[PDB]
């Protein structure tokens, strides 16, 4: 337990760009929630229509499925790892995923650490 | 014809809404009929049109 909420998060961010975990968009994460092989969820409360936070909530809810709130997808873009950096390092099109779903487990030891602490103090 | 046009994509803003009818406890109402296939069942719907149910990944079809 070294890491934080937002610092342990980033190697949850980092396996799903290398052993395809990322279900990220609208689409993406529910459709394939049902499949049997989705894990994790993290919720952004950025809305102009509180039925897309509200549909997250019940898809969190029919296969006892885990979550976290981290704030909103304008912070996220500088979270997920999907923005156009320049030439020097820098994003120009910060964009990323409101609600990121990670289904595979590419297993770790500081990821695993932290965040299933923060699961079962949850649950 | 001089000019010809081209296919613009619909824009239809938001729509993964009208699939999920969230019930007010946790349920959802799954509006759309589900599509039996084998490469894509039990995460892809079908199309509820005016008479038919179609899916649109491995062009199955229903009334
Ligand atoms: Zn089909």
């Amino acid at each position: 337990g070294v890491m934080d909420v937002n610092t342990a998060l980033q190697e949850v961010l980092k396996t799903a760009l290398i052993h395809d975990g990322l279900a990220r968009g609208i689409r993406e994460a529910a459709k394939a929630l049902d499949k049997r092989q989705a894990h994790l969820c993290v919720l952004a409360s950025n809305c102009d229509e509180p039925m897309y936070v509200k549909l997250v909530e019940a898809l969190c809810a029919e296969h006892q499925i885990n979550l976290i709130k981290v704030d909103d997808n304008k912070k996220l873009g500088e979270w997920v790892g999907l923005c156009k950096i320049d030439r020097e390092g820098k994003p120009r099109k910060v964009v990323g995923c409101s609600c990121v779903v990670v289904k595979d487990y590419g297993k770790e030891s500081q990821a695993k650490d932290v965040i299933e602490e923060y699961f079962k103090c949850k649950k | 014809t001089p000019k010809k046009n081209k296919h613009k994509r619909k824009k239809v803003k938001l729509a993964v809404l009208k699939y999920y009818k969230v019930d007010e406890n946790g349920k959802i109402s799954r509006l759309r009929r589900e599509c039996p296939s084998d490469e894509c069942g039990a995460g892809v719907f079908m199309a509820s049109h005016f008479d038919r149910h179609y899916c649109g990944k491995c062009c199955l079809t229903y009334c």
